[PDB]
């Protein structure tokens, strides 16, 4: 994916502070300033810090940038709900000859409990075999933070292969949802003991299996 | 005061060729060195393109050489990305941004974006499945079951449930773009499993680009004991 590491997901009060890290090596951070990207929900990103640690005009002092060896941090004080947003790191990296980015953190200002997602796994139906295609949909729910990671396993082995999933939106009671989809043929399908959807969320990760042999 | 707009952003076929602008204003372009950074829906940044403020210097992501190319005219203050051999991983937003190097690199300035959608497909009614309630669920309290609206074009299809006659516990899904070119969204609804029996649930799914409206009744599994 990303060539620099951050974080998927910080979360805090409102009126607390946050850090979100970035790493790397010597070819990008380590050699090179390095820029934070603020992306509010729906919006283009835009420039938060350069140079490390500068603020550009219109960012308030609540913000501010670290770089130490191949790590860049970004610290958010009086955190408040208008800073939730995905936030990148960048960098130039020689080794590369490239703009290098951080795969996101996605911050939560926290305004409700945190909660678990509940995870619906539904098979291929008998009408989408007979048509010869198969789709596994793992339906994820009841959850906040709203981000999630979804993992695919075939037995134990991952699939990256043939995976959709959708960015979490907000359900009726205002907990989180969001959708996988895994796209086989019925020869998958049927070639296999099980398929497991996997939700890591905070500190949990859970699971359901589903087999084409058994009644789900 | 500065500003970055692109332009030319659409639907184009995989090994298919389109281009994007970018007009900027507010200030002295031809002083700034001009970048290309995407994000496929729902994913991270990804830096594609950068040139230096006279043209004479390009510079590309490993995935896009020799399939695109960055150029601009300063006479006209635009920036454009020729895009080449698209493929459907190519599919994202195309943000133009400015990039600074007085002292490290970094892009100071962004466009709105344009949505770059990489897909063979023309309009397409809906395929609707059931997502039939587990069998592990039936024996009581509640059950999820749903509708899986799947290889449809464009967007979008709207669904409701028993004609709009069941709200309570109905979440349908924003869609994927599928390795396919097309569309698939799920909607769910939780149930009392008590129902199940003798209470009907249909989704009704509207496509109203194909005038295609697919009611489909969703029932407990024929492998489900408690049914
Ligand atoms: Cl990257
Ligand atoms: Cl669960
Ligand atoms: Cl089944
Ligand atoms: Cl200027
Ligand atoms: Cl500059």
């Amino acid at each position: 994916q990303s060539v620099l590491t951050q974080p998927p997901s910080v979360s805090a009060a409102p009126g607390q502070k946050v850090t979100i890290s970035c790493s790397g090596s010597s070819s990008n951070i380590g050699n090179h300033y390095v820029s934070w990207y603020q992306q509010l929900p729906g919006t283009a990103p835009k420039l938060l810090i350069y140079d490390n640690s500068e603020r550009p005009s219109g960012i308030p002092d609540r913000f501010s940038g670290s770089k130490s060896g191949t790590s860049a941090t970004l610290g958010i004080t009086g955190l408040q709900t208008g800073d939730e947003a995905d936030y990148y790191c960048g960098t130039w990296d020689s080794s590369l000859s490239a703009l290098v980015f951080g795969g996101g953190t996605k911050l939560t200002v926290l305004g409700q409990p945190k909660a678990a997602p509940s995870v619906t796994l539904f098979p291929p139906s008998s009408e989408e075999l007979q048509a010869n295609k198969a789709t596994l949909v793992c339906l994820i729910s009841d959850f906040y933070p709203g981000a999630v990671t979804v993992a695919w396993k075939a037995d134990s082995s991952p699939v990256k292969a043939g995976v959709e999933t959708t960015t979490p939106s907000k359900q009726s009671n205002n907990k989180y949802a969001a959708s996988s989809y895994l796209s086989l043929t019925p020869e998958q399908w049927k070639s296999h003991r099980s398929y497991s959807c996997q939700v890591t969320h905070e500190g949990s990760t859970v699971e359901k299996t589903v087999a084409p042999t058994e009644c789900s | 005061e500065v500003q970055l707009l692109e332009s030319g952003g659409g639907l184009v076929q995989p090994g298919g060729s389109l281009r994007l602008s970018c007009a900027a204003s507010g200030f002295t372009f031809s002083s700034y060195a001009m970048s290309w950074v995407r994000q496929a829906p729902g994913k991270g940044l990804e830096w594609v393109s950068a040139i230096s403020g006279s043209g004479g210097s390009t510079y590309y992501a490993d995935s896009v050489k020799g399939r695109f190319t960055i150029s601009r005219d300063n006479s006209k203050n635009t920036l454009y990305l020729q895009m080449n051999s698209l493929r459907a991983e190519d599919t994202a937003v195309y943000y133009c941004a400015r990039l600074r190097a007085d002292l490290g690199l970094y892009m100071d300035l962004w466009g709105r974006g344009t949505l770059v959608t990489v897909s063979s497909a023309s309009t397409k009614g809906p395929s609707v499945f059931p997502l039939a309630p587990s069998s592990k669920s039936t024996s009581g309290g509640t059950a999820a079951l749903g509708c899986l609206v799947k290889d449809y074009f464009p967007e979008p299809v709207t669904v409701s449930w028993n004609s709009g006659a069941l709200t309570s516990g109905v979440h349908t899904f924003p869609a994927v773009l599928q390795s396919s070119g097309l569309y698939s969204l799920s909607s769910v609804v939780t149930v009392p499993s008590s129902s199940l029996g003798t209470q009907t649930y249909i989704c009704n799914v509207n496509h109203k680009p194909s005038n295609t409206k697919v009611d489909k009744r969703v029932e407990p599994k024929s492998c489900d004991k408690t049914h």
